[PDB]
């Protein structure tokens, strides 16, 4: 009765299976309640199964275990993690644990864990000795990331545009500044499915906070990689705890020399959520924001780096622009200069609906020499010198027109050099 | 062996295109009947208009793919007929084309190209003279039935329905709309 197949299948399958062996009417409980129940009665027959999840530690020494598909929401599906497990298997937050579970005994109301058999998709025994985060040394983004397919669709054209505008490498720190209706949705899509179709080896995650339910539900069926989100319906405490849990799990994953890429939406919303949840420090600056509120998102965004011995944590994030709220530019100015590169978008470009609305001139990168070769970098500065004279939007139509008929940017290079 | 697979691809594409046209015609007649009816349900009118748009886009796509399949079939047949005709009469062609075809292997790229164009317009003039002679042309015996079934040119309904051109963004949004519409209609 593994929760994986009881959770991925729709609620109709769950209620059908519940009616198969005779639970009380299932059309009144919640997904977490339904799975907790059905697993309890189906496990009372006498057999045992595996169990997968991610563990966190609350204020007390006792710990809980959550599931990824449940959007990191606490509930009856949570599995106990006794502190004895923390000592005997050096367990910490954010580790993916798979092992034998225990049915809820009398006096206990959540699920229990018996034995551990797979910690961070690896044997727990050989993972006892591990290098922790504090002694890791960062490195410049060296491995170039590919987001181009060459098929030639509008999504492919946008991917080529963003590839040529600024390089993206493994273990970098990037920002995507864009006001609303600038196409942030299908851009973030473009990155997601492009790196999914180009780099299946590295795991893909997308965290989303306070978006509309339709956007997140069309996210769940668009990206092949797992996506975690919490809309604006939940309070800010849910958002901040989801963000901290997922970022610490990503840090634990990259500690295993595994490449991880993060699509972050949005730094402004995160900062607002922490400001609402953090106690006041007595020093409030312009916009109703105190100093300690932005300190958590500072290290949240600063966790991106390239690991020396192996693995790379790349983080690309978006920020709200000129929305009319005075704290947005406060977080804007606070987060400027802390990223390896930034990509700018404008409104006047999208008024004429020139997609994407990226700003080539404002776009830039730090230390391009190490990330790419000199030949392609020079084949980039030539476009830079071509694009500086005329306007940004005119350069947009120029580039999309003279890149549309060309299958790939590589062929585009020789097609334009002769001109 | 590609001749038979191309022929069946073309015929099933034509059948699917016929399916698309009669589905679109049924949708159009239903929409017209509901417009003429006393019923004033605006939601039905809007959803039928969406049906009409999706069906006409599907008909255009079917016509385009049928045309491209027909062109591919014709190209394959022409290539095969040219191949076996030249395998039969290569010496006969080369005897006439010798004055500007000697030493093709040792000729440089530009000389090869100029000789190619000289033979090209020479045979162009020869074909013009043959057409001026005016004898009716018959299909090859080996590939008679397939070409007769396919025909020299596709149906006019295929070519007049492809007049409108759709940008890739419109094509992709139409694809999503058709997918969701079919998913909802199946249920
Ligand atoms: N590459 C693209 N291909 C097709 N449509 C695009 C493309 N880029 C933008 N659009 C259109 O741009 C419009 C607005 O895009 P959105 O993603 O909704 O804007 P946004 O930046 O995400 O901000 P929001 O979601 O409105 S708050 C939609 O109608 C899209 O169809
Ligand atoms: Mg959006």
């Amino acid at each position: 009765m593994n929760l994986t197949e009881l959770k991925n299948t729709p609620v109709s399958e769950l209620i059908t299976l519940g009616e198969n062996m005779g639970l009380e009417n299932l059309a009144r409980m919640r997904k977490q309640d339904i799975i907790f129940a059905i697993l309890k009665q189906h496990a009372k027959s006498g057999e045992d199964i595996f169990g997968d999840g991610v563990l966190e530690i609350l204020q007390d020494g006792f710990g809980f275990l959550r599931s990824a598909d449940s959007s990191y929401l606490a509930g009856p599906d949570d599995i106990y993690v006794s502190p004895s497990q923390i000592r005997r298997f050096n367990l910490r937050t954010g580790d993916t644990i798979s092992g034998k579970i225990r049915p809820p005994k009398e006096g206990e109301r959540y699920f229990a864990l018996l034995k551990v058999n797979e910690v961070n998709f690896d044997k727990p025994e050989n993972a006892r000795n591990k290098i922790l985060f504090e002694n890791l040394t960062p490195l410049h983004a060296n491995s170039r990331l590919r987001m181009e397919r060459g098929n030639g669709s509008t999504e492919d054209l946008t991917a080529r545009v963003l590839d040529l505008a600024s390089p993206i490498g493994r273990g970098q720190r990037g920002l995507i500044v864009a006001p609303p209706k600038a196409g942030k949705t299908m851009l973030l899509q473009n990155i997601a499915q492009s790196i999914a179709y180009n780099h299946p080896d590295c795991v893909l995650m997308v965290l989303l906070i306070d978006e509309r339910p339709e956007e997140v539900t069309e996210m769940q069926r668009l990206v092949k990689g797992e996506v975690v989100a919490s809309t604006f319906d939940e309070p800010a405490s849910r958002h901040v705890q989801v963000a901290e849990m997922v970022i610490e799990k990503a840090k634990r994953l990259v500690e295993h020399k595994k490449d991880v890429i993060i699509l972050l939406d949005s730094i402004t919303r995160l900062a607002r959520a922490y400001n609402t949840v953090v106690p006041a420090s007595g020093k409030v600056l312009t916009g109703g924001v105190d100093a300690n509120a932005l300190h958590r998102p500072k290290r949240f965004f600063g966790a991106a780096r390239n690991v020396e011995e192996g693995g790379s944590l790349t983080i690309i994030a978006t920020a709200l622009i000129d929305t009319g709220s005075k704290m947005d530019e406060v977080i804007y100015e606070e987060f400027k200069g802390t990223g390896n590169m930034e990509l700018h978008l404008s409104r006047k470009i999208a008024e004429k609906r020139v997609f994407p609305a990226i700003d080539y001139n404002r776009s830039g990168t730090r230390k391009e020499e190490l990330l790419t070769t000199q030949e392609e970098l020079q084949k980039m500065w030539i476009l830079r010198k071509i694009i500086h004279p005329m306007g940004e939007i005119d350069a947009m139509e120029f580039l999309i027109n003279k890149l549309a008929m060309t299958k790939t940017n590589d062929d585009f290079f020789e097609m334009m050099k002769r001109s | 062996t590609a001749l038979q697979q191309a022929f069946d691809t073309c015929q099933n594409n034509k059948a699917a295109w016929l399916q698309r046209k009669n589905e679109l015609a049924a949708a159009e007649q239903e929409y017209l009947r509901l417009l003429s009816g006393e019923g004033r349900n605006v939601s039905r009118l809007d959803e039928l208009r969406n049906i009409i748009e999706v069906r006409k886009w599907q008909v255009n796509q079917a016509a385009g793919r049928y045309i491209r399949s027909h062109e591919a079939v014709q190209h394959i047949s022409i290539r095969d007929r040219l191949n076996d005709f030249m395998q039969q009469h290569g010496t006969a062609l080369a005897a006439a084309l010798a004055p500007e075809l000697m030493g093709y292997s040792e000729l440089t790229a530009i000389a090869r190209n100029c000789a190619i164009q000289r033979a090209t317009d020479a045979l162009r003039e020869a074909l013009l003279s043959w057409l001026a002679k005016g004898e009716k042309i018959n299909y090859s015996a080996q590939d008679s039935d397939i070409l007769t079934t396919i025909g020299f040119r596709p149906d006019v309904a295929s070519v007049d329905d492809s007049r409108e051109k759709f940008t890739p963004a419109q094509n992709m949004i139409f694809s999503r709309k058709s997918a969701q519409l079919a998913s909802r209609q199946s249920v």
